[PDB]
RNA sequence: UUAGGGAUAUGUGGCGUCAAAACUUAUGGGCUCAUUCUCGAUACGUGAAAAGGGUGUUGGUGCACCGGCCCCGAAAAUGGAUGACGCUUAAGCCCAAUUAGUGAUUGCCCAUUAUUCCUUUGGUAAGGGCGAGAAAGUGUAGCCCUUCCGAUGUA
RNA sequence: GGCCAGAACCAGCCCUUGCAUUAUCCUGUGGGAAAUCCGGCGGGGUGCAAUGGUGUUGGCGA
RNA sequence: AGAAAAAUCCGUAAGC
RNA sequence: GAUCCUUCGAUGUCGGCUCUUCCUAACCUAGCGGCUAAGGGUUGGAUUGUU
RNA sequence: UCGAAUCGCCACCUACAAGACUGGAGCUUGCUCGGCGCCAAGUAUAUUCAUGAUCACAAGACA
């Protein structure tokens, strides 16, 4: 494998006109750690 | 590989055949007869009017054409057996008990077998009495087995 | 069973009950190589999935092939301890589980996980009955995957035949749960119909714009 | 789908020279996937017949040949094919097709399919459509009679490829997964 | 069953002309057949595989007599006509038109919920 | 056929799961059912002969032969191998396509290869100069700038 | 903080009908009702071209 | 976080 | 027999005794009309280091 | 302790069987006659939303 590739399938997208669409767009990736560090409204929001 | 393959029979006045999923139920004076065709994959029409039986076979090789003719005749052997009904007979020292259900043979040269309910035995010299003819065969040919 | 410490700690918490995502497939009348391909992908993808009903999934052929098979493989096993060999399930539910476990790639972190992420079952049992609605595999079904005029296999048959000794118990089960399945259908038929009535009429008091859009949208 | 051959015409010549001033000029038809192929396919018969090898030759012209309207007509294929153990085969067989180039790719693929014959192994000696009395075989002739009807049974219809789906409700046309 | 045999309307299934109906006028052979619809532009005469046809229940027995028979209009006033001309109209829509769509369907939950609850 | 790295596109081989690719494509044609090593199914290479039969066809004519697939011929020593599972409206075999009789052009997946971009290093190297900067110079923390080509390797 | 993000603009790079041939062809006017098919007469769809920059808006940093 | 469990009392996915 | 691929800073050599397992082209036992069948059995002594 | 990832719900789905099978007839045997849910408790007459200042885990929930 290779790793600075991914592939991410996307639910009631199966084409690729489908995905053609989607060609730019901005993908996240939740997920949750074991302390709290610091994040983007730190200071102004502290209700982040 | 033929477009259509048909095969037709005519239905004396008094007996049914009523067809539906493969089932075919004949009913006549004696009684009814139930056959199982699920196996078969054909066209089967009825016509009470004209009184007619027809099984079509739509594209088919020479195998499903063989197996119309043998579906028309278990169609005719059912309607008879409705119709008149069969009756074999066997005659054969060697004492054979008919008693009720229940087939007895002692001093050949004791074996027991059991007689379906479908059939009604009697000894004259035995008499097989049944309304479909497999079962009646299969009663010949297993008291012929037995005694051998 | 749960520990004294979970369940402390879910009665100091207070939140309701929870139930993941599961998706629960009747298995009648599917192919059973097709349907394993699939169920591993998906489960590979990251689902949880339910399987009910593994005793009528289907093989292509006759039962005396498929018996005959299976006997080849119950012959394999180690000369030296054959507590150590290869373990022959005989249920239909471990025959599925084996075929989809050979799909997967066992011997990882990753392929244990989407292996233990699957349940089978006979039958459908209590605890699954009234969880919703049962899915199918389309692309995996017999009457569009076998030509009619070919024998096939049934997979409870087979395994009663190889050992298997649940077969009659599973079938009481299965009859005695649709008993009470078609009561109750049977029932409910009257609050059934009274809905289908009310919104036959909901139309003559609505307004009729709408009633012209849902007209030219094909639901009226 | 369309047919996978072309019907094309060749037209050649050897070059002229001072024993042959003045050469004959050939026509051929053949039935190739592209003019390149029809070319070779016909220097090829030139130099089998004729004693001509194509660096003494020239082409006059190659053109691709029309076809008719579209009617279902029955038509006779007169082919030849080559394996070993076996020699040269001549055989004659009636399609029923909707032009000469589709009766000639079902030739083909009934050739390859029933004997393993390949296309460089197969040589069409004539194509043309016949009337519909002059067939001898059932299974071509009951395609023209006048009551001829039959129902579409066994069918595996799929859908769309936008709306297919991988798991669906049971008794339902609702999809879980896609 | 609805038979396949000349002069019987079908509708297409997959491809550039789905969901079209034309009239077959000739059966090529077991796996192909020629369709043809004076109505339609895009329906003139070509091969279709029997694979990509649906039989209807209308044969006439070709532009006079498909006048005469009539069988266009039977084929708009059915239920499956209504359904694809639905599908398109769904398939072309903006978002003011489900919203549309939306609250009359809203509202007709609501009326219904009020009369089962009158009765 | 090989300097250290990106992007694009390919070769051999492939596209049911393992495993990237037809979420099991086609709006392509035929053939085949195989009951205990055995239906088939990636060459090199690792499964077989005479003879005999079933289902689809072909010369001849007023029955004979002669090919495709399958079955028999086909018998060993630890439990085991189309790689495994499995597949039969194939996921098998022989042909043929690229979104399908609608109308110009390339279905998609994977290299230390090809094209292109950045950096290093060496030349049978090729040009220019002499607000912080420049040394007439083989080799440095290279006098400074631009340009082109090559780069693996046992004794 | 050129620390982390977003949008915008320049340059470059990757992508995204015409004229020829149109004829074994098209169209009217003995054989098998009509059609498929075979002789007479008259009228007419495939090979080329068309990374580098230059600011701006937030977050974190007193 | 997934039960081959369950859905005045007792007995009836009913009348109860 | 042929060969010379591994092993010459070493892989202990014939027969018997003891003990377990596997094969079939079936001697006995078991069914058929020569076929099926590897499930259970297949001995003890004189001479000879023997097989 | 504990903040965390997950983002449709239902006494109308949560019963069953068949694809050579699909509502009822006729003979002429192929012709004729899931529900809700997506911002007024409901399609109208209304009503609070800022300064959380132009993206950032949805600063919000377990309908
Ligand atoms: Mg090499
Ligand atoms: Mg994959
Ligand atoms: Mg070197
Ligand atoms: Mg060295
Ligand atoms: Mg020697
Ligand atoms: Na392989």
């Amino acid at each position: 494998q290779t790793k600075q590739t991914a592939l991410v399938r996307v639910e009631n997208v199966n084409t690729r006109e489908d995905a053609t669409w989607y060609v730019g767009k901005r993908v996240c990736y939740v997920y949750h750690g074991k302390k709290v560090k610091r994040c983007v409204r730190w200071s102004k929001a502290p209700a982040r | 590989v033929k477009v259509k393959s048909l095969c037709t029979l005519q239905i004396p006045e008094g007996v049914t055949v009523d067809v539906k999923g493969r089932k075919v139920t004949v009913t006549g004076k004696r009684g009814t007869l139930t056959k199982d065709l699920t196996h078969l994959q054909l066209d089967l029409r009825v016509d009470k009017k004209n009184r007619t039986f027809t099984v079509i076979r739509w594209f088919g090789s020479k195998i499903p054409i063989a197996c119309l003719n043998t579906t028309k005749a278990h169609v005719q052997n059912m309607i008879t057996g409705v119709t008149k009904g069969y009756r074999f007979k066997v005659r054969c020292p060697i004492n054979v008990s008919v008693d009720g259900q229940n087939i007895e043979v002692r001093n050949f040269l004791v074996r027991r077998q059991l007689v379906p309910n479908t059939v009604k035995v009697s000894q004259t010299e035995i008499v097989f009495d049944g309304n479909d003819l497999e079962q009646v065969s299969r009663e010949a040919a297993v008291l012929h087995q037995m005694c051998l | 069973f749960p520990s004294r410490k979970d369940a402390f700690r879910a009665q100091r918490k207070g939140a309701k009950k929870h139930r993941p995502e599961i998706i629960v497939i009747d298995l009648k009348d599917h192919v059973l190589g097709r349907a394993a391909a699939v169920v591993a992908k998906q489960l590979l993808l990251g689902k949880k999935i339910t399987v009910v009903r593994c005793e009528q999934l289907n093989i292509a052929g006759t039962e005396i092939r498929n018996k005959i098979k299976y006997l080849q493989y119950l012959r394999k096993r180690k000369l030296t301890n054959p507590t150590k060999g290869p373990f022959h399930h005989r249920a239909p539910s471990d025959v599925f589980v084996r075929t989809v476990r050979s799909m997967l790639p066992r011997y990882t972190k990753r392929g244990m996980k989407a292996l233990n992420s699957l349940v089978a079952y006979e039958g459908i049992p209590p605890n699954v009955v009234r969880t919703g609605g049962r899915v199918v595999i389309p692309r995996a079904q017999r009457h569009v995957c076998y030509r009619s005029e070919r024998p096939y296999t049934v997979l409870g048959n087979m395994c009663k035949h190889v050992g298997w000794k649940y077969s009659d118990v599973v079938a009481n089960l299965e009859k005695a749960r649709v008993e009470k399945a078609s009561r109750h259908h049977e029932k409910q038929a009257k609050l059934r119909d009274a809905w289908k009535s009310a919104r036959k009429e909901a139309l003559a008091k609505m307004p009729k714009h709408n009633v012209e859009v849902l007209k030219k949208f094909g639901y009226a | 789908v369309k047919p996978h051959l072309r019907h094309y015409q060749v037209v050649g010549r050897e070059s002229p020279s001072e024993k042959n001033p003045e050469p004959t000029v050939y026509k051929f038809e053949v039935f190739a996937p592209n003019f390149v192929v029809a070319k070779s396919r016909f220097w090829r018969m030139m130099r089998v017949k004729n004693k001509v090898k194509a660096t003494h030759g020239d082409v006059l012209s190659c053109k691709v040949v029309k076809d008719a309207k579209l009617v279902a007509r029955n038509y006779l294929v007169d082919i030849a094919y080559y394996s070993q153990r076996c020699g040269y085969t001549r055989m004659v067989k009636e399609f029923r097709d909707v032009s000469k180039t589709g009766a000639v790719s079902q030739a083909y693929h009934d050739l390859a399919s029933r004997h393993r014959a390949r296309y460089h192994n197969i040589e069409v000696l004539n194509v043309k459509s016949i009337p519909d009395h002059e067939v001898k075989h059932l299974s071509i002739a009951q395609y023209h009679a006048p009551n001829l009807s039959f129902p579409l049974l066994q069918r595996r219809t799929k859908a769309t490829r936008k709306d297919r789906a991988i798991f669906v409700k049971k008794n339902t046309k609702r999809a879980v997964v896609a | 069953s609805h038979y396949i045999c000349a002069g019987r309307l079908v509708r297409i299934l997959r491809g550039p002309r789905q969901d079209r109906v034309g009239v077959i006028v000739d059966i090529v052979d077991a796996n192909r057949v020629l369709v043809e619809n004076p109505e339609d532009a895009k329906m003139w005469r070509h091969v279709q595989n029997l694979k990509n046809v649906e039989p209807l229940k209308y044969c006439v027995s070709l532009k006079d007599a498909l006048a005469s028979s009539k069988a266009l209009e039977k084929y708009a006033k059915t239920r499956t006509a209504a359904r694809v001309e639905a599908k398109k109209a769904c398939a072309v829509s903006t978002d003011f038109e489900r919203y549309q769509l939306r609250v009359a369907r809203r509202s007709r939950a609501h009326w219904a919920r009020k009369v089962f609850d009158e009765k």
